[PDB]
């Protein structure tokens, strides 16, 4: 039942289109806004915000990013063929992972800033969250990705595989996911071969790196939630609670 | 146990 060369070429096109339609911010917009940087006054504003308010803002923005990943999944060839259980298992495990990868587009390695609420700012913007080590990990991961200089098509094909990972515990139709994963691998490898970029394969993040960053995020969320349980109830998006609570 | 997630998947 395996896929022809034509089907694989179609799959490259399909995956790239799905990403294009759901990437949330356009790369050209992000790049052209690099000179727009939060002033010292604005940074001070952020640092003076309360821990709970900063956490609620970041949860909102993450949730919005996650909704775009869900849309990506829905437009991905063969996602709709998965049973409902496995769709949830894959997204619960992978959505945040995809967001962490997508973040490199919004990260400027020249001055170590990220696009956030309309301007570029460094890690210090996030001081009020009270989780410097997590922030540092996130910026380090974005920095490692910046060095690969992913194309948009590469980001598309790689994030597809981050999502369609047959090793998630709990999948009920493992074999179907293995087949979808394999074909997505063929598409990614085909694209790389045609563009003479197979050398990136050896440079991709080590297997459980993404898992580590996500596990740290959940731990910090649990510590927050433990310290401020009513804030999470009253002001975090329902989707965020379902994903992470 | 995932009503908002199913709602998005259904939209
Ligand atoms: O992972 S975070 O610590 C986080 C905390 C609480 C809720 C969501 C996410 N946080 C890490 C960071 F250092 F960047 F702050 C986080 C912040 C912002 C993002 C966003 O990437 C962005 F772009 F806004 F910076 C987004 F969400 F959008 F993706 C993602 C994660």
């Amino acid at each position: 039942p395996y896929a022809s060369l034509t089907e694989i070429e179609h799959l490259v096109q399909s995956v790239c289109k799905s990403y294009r339609e759901t990437c949330q911010l356009r790369l050209e917009d992000l790049l052209r806004q690099r000179s727009n940087i939060f002033s010292r006054e604005e940074v001070t504003g952020y640092q003076r915000k309360s821990m709970w308010e900063m956490w609620e803002r970041c949860a909102h923005h993450l949730t919005e990013a996650i909704q775009y990943v869900v849309e990506f999944a829905k437009r991905l060839s063969g996602f709709m063929e998965l049973c409902q259980n496995d769709q949830i298992v894959l997204l619960k495990a992978g959505a945040m992972e995809v967001v962490l990868v997508r973040m490199c587009r919004a990260y400027n390695a020249d001055n170590r800033t990220v696009f956030f609420e309309g301007k570029y700012g460094g890690m210090e913007l996030f001081r009020a969250l009270g989780c410097s080590e997590l922030i540092s990990s996130i910026f380090d991961f974005s920095h490692s990705l910046s060095a690969l200089h992913f194309s948009e098509d590469e980001i598309a094909l790689y994030t597809a595989l981050v999502l369609i990972n047959a090793h998630r515990p709990g999948l009920q139709e493992k074999r179907k996911v293995e087949q979808l994963q394999y074909n997505l691998e063929l598409a990614f490898h085909h694209h790389l071969c045609k563009t003479h970029r197979q050398s990136i394969l050896a440079k991709l993040p080590p297997k459980g790196k993404l898992r580590s960053l996500c596990s740290q995020h959940v731990e910090r969320l649990q510590i927050f939630q433990h310290l401020h349980p009513i804030v999470v109830q009253a002001a975090f998006p329902p989707l965020y609670k379902e994903l992470f609570s | 146990e995932f009503p908002y997630l199913l709602s998005l998947l259904g939209e």
